[PDB]
């Protein structure tokens, strides 16, 4: 029901910081919450209340914007196809890639 | 397949009110007989609608792993479900045990989100909030209500199991065969022990209507299994709550219960939320 | 949508003997009142059918042309139909009227195959000529036979016309919709000439009872129509021809009608068939 | 479920005769009639029986035979694709494009 494109992927240096964008296209008026994942769940913002959830292992390196992914503090364990997603209805449970109908194709990111 | 929801639902309702009558026409009939002859009787139903479906019998998929979550959910919700189901009418009432019956899907909605990492937070809820609060706005309650929530809470809890193990490779025929397999035997069980009379089903009236309120609730189930393998637990059991309009419908018109108010209303709230699910 | 064909059995085996029940406990009821106020009271539950499934209404779909076909077979199977039916029962027997509208798809069998260009050259032919044989075995005879092949013809051709209409741009709640809309008002016709009171239907358990015979024979008619629309009339009729089982074992269970050999002999048969079909 | 195929097809002079070829293959148990289109009705026999219904056009110029189709008279109006079509099931209507649900892709025959 909605393409997503990615954008922004790229060799970046350890140590430093890095954007990643996501563009959705189509019927996007109905999905509650953004997702940004590498298929594990690194960030999820809900549209209407303006909250954001990590996970622990970058909680407090990386954030969202409303989607603008910054991640900080870069590590080899990074390298990974970066995908976009939204849900069509969602509350509490975020950065499970089973909620998530919609799906991009993806960016890779690599951390030297 | 949104129609097999009320499907299951109505057929319940034919069954309870089945029910009602069998119990009120006879008065030396134990429900422990009673559920023992049904799913006596309802075994045969089951092999026959099996033999017809497919293949004769294939056992090899009653593998001992996976289905322990099926045999449990039936002798967690057929057996105790209705032992503390009477308990609760002979303590607070013949009709609150049922409206409880009926409240049942919070527990399932709740442990599907939960337990099975389902993803129902905010579209499903809001009509099953709306469905309980109709039902508590219908009405030593302590205790009352806390085997009233024992019995929910396994009724409840039966669906989120049997749509674990239909996941892979258990259709809906099959793990409801050994569903009632099983309560069978702990009902057969149960009653060994206690050494319950069967003279009462030899009568060819009490018969009769066991087979078509076997027929009845089979149907039900099948349905509503059909429903929980493709509409998932979390609204499967919120469509089939609609079976207490039914139910009150069928009483106040066959039975001839007495109407009230209080019920109508409940009934549209009900109706309401079932409309709103959809 | 194979199971569609046995609901629609099962459901109108229970408005039947829920009319049975209707007709037994009230001696001056009319056909004639009970069909207008069944029609009367069931186009409220279509429009709430429509209006919860779909958008409100849509009112261009109903064109002139092609819908005549439905038209002219609700006015050919309803009114006309339950006038020669009740001529039979008057004629020569209760229940031969009723058996000869369960051998009705002869006709329709050869309808769908000859006028609508059909493909059930041997499939279905089988089991539905042995369901016929069953149904003549079960049993002044050339008149009785002549008015209920008169009404056979027009209920299996009502079936026929329904599913050229549905061919194209026409869902099975709407095509029903303008049956029982145009059957309504052909019966309102007919009462009005004979003026027809309506004071028996005040009663408040008469009206109960005609809202449940009203919902079994709706939901029977949407699910047989949903059959029609993606099974066909050659065979979605057959399959629905088992509601004569049921309709004989639930007034054997419930009506207390009484159990002879040659009945079992029948239901046997036409069982048989209807599994044969499958 | 059974996949056909046609040969034969060429380019022949008027007043003289041609055969063409149908091979079926996969599942052709349970396959009552067997046909030859050119959508209207040309060929159309009856496995077990053994029966040969025709188009009145071509009533006694055109034979079939288990499929073989022999076509003699040739006219210019015979310039068409020929197609091949079995049945699941069937007893008396052939020469029906909507009875025959196994289609092949059909050859071209050219009279001059
Ligand atoms: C809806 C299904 C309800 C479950 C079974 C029917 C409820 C009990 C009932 O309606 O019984 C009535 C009678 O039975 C019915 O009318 C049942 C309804 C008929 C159709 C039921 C199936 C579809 C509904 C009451 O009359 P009685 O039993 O006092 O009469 C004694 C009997 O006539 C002695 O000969």
């Amino acid at each position: 029901q909605v393409q997503l494109v990615e954008s922004g992927g790229g060799s970046v240096q350890a140590g430093g910081s890095l954007r990643l964008s996501c563009a959705a296209s189509g019927t996007i008026h109905a999905i509650g919450y953004l997702g940004w994942f590498r298929r594990e769940g690194v960030a999820a913002l809900t549209t209407y209340d303006g909250w954001t959830y990590y996970a622990d292992s970058v909680k407090g390196r990386f954030t969202v914007s409303l989607v603008y992914l910054q991640m900080n503090s870069l590590k080899p364990e990074d390298t990974a196809l970066y995908y976009c997603a939204a849900a069509d209805d969602g509350w509490m449970f975020p950065l499970y890639h089973n909620h998530y109908e919609y799906w991009g194709q993806g960016t890779q990111v690599t951390v030297s | 397949g949104v129609p097999f929801g009320l499907l299951s639902g109505i057929f319940w309702g034919l069954g309870l009110t089945v029910s009602a009558y069998i119990f009120s026409i006879f008065t030396d009939l134990s429900p422990f007989v009673v559920a023992a002859t049904h799913d006596f009787l309802s075994i045969f139903i089951l092999l026959a609608f099996l033999l017809v479906k497919e293949g004769k019998v294939r056992l090899s998929i009653f593998l001992n792993i996976r289905n322990v979550s099926v045999i449990i959910g039936a002798l967690l919700a057929g057996p105790i479900g209705m032992q503390a189901n009477l308990y609760a009418v002979k303590y607070i009432g013949s009709s609150l045990a049922s409206s409880v019956s009926a409240i049942y899907p919070a527990i399932s909605v709740l442990l599907a989100f939960f337990f099975l990492k389902h993803k129902i937070s905010k579209n499903t809820v809001f009509g099953i909030v709306l469905i309980i609060g109709g039902i508590i706005a219908q009405t030593s309650f302590y205790i009352g209500i806390l085997c009233a929530l024992v019995c929910a809470i396994a009724w409840g809890s039966e669906s989120v199991l049997s749509s674990f193990a239909m996941e892979s490779e258990l259709s809906e025929i099959e793990a409801l065969l050994i569903r009632q397999v099983t309560s069978f035997l702990s009902y057969l069980v149960i009653v060994l022990f206690s050494h319950q009379s069967f003279t009462a089903v030899a009568n060819g009236q009490l018969l009769g209507l066991m087979i078509v309120f076997a027929a009845f609730d089979m149907i039900s189930y099948l349905a509503y299994y059909i429903a929980i393998n493709r509409l998932q637990p979390a609204k499967a059991t919120g469509l089939n709550v609609s079976y207490v309009v039914w139910t009150v419908l069928f009483a106040v018109v066959f039975l001839g219960a007495p109407l009230d108010m209080l019920t109508i209303m409940t009934s549209l709230v009900v109706i309401a939320g079932v409309y709103i699910i959809i």
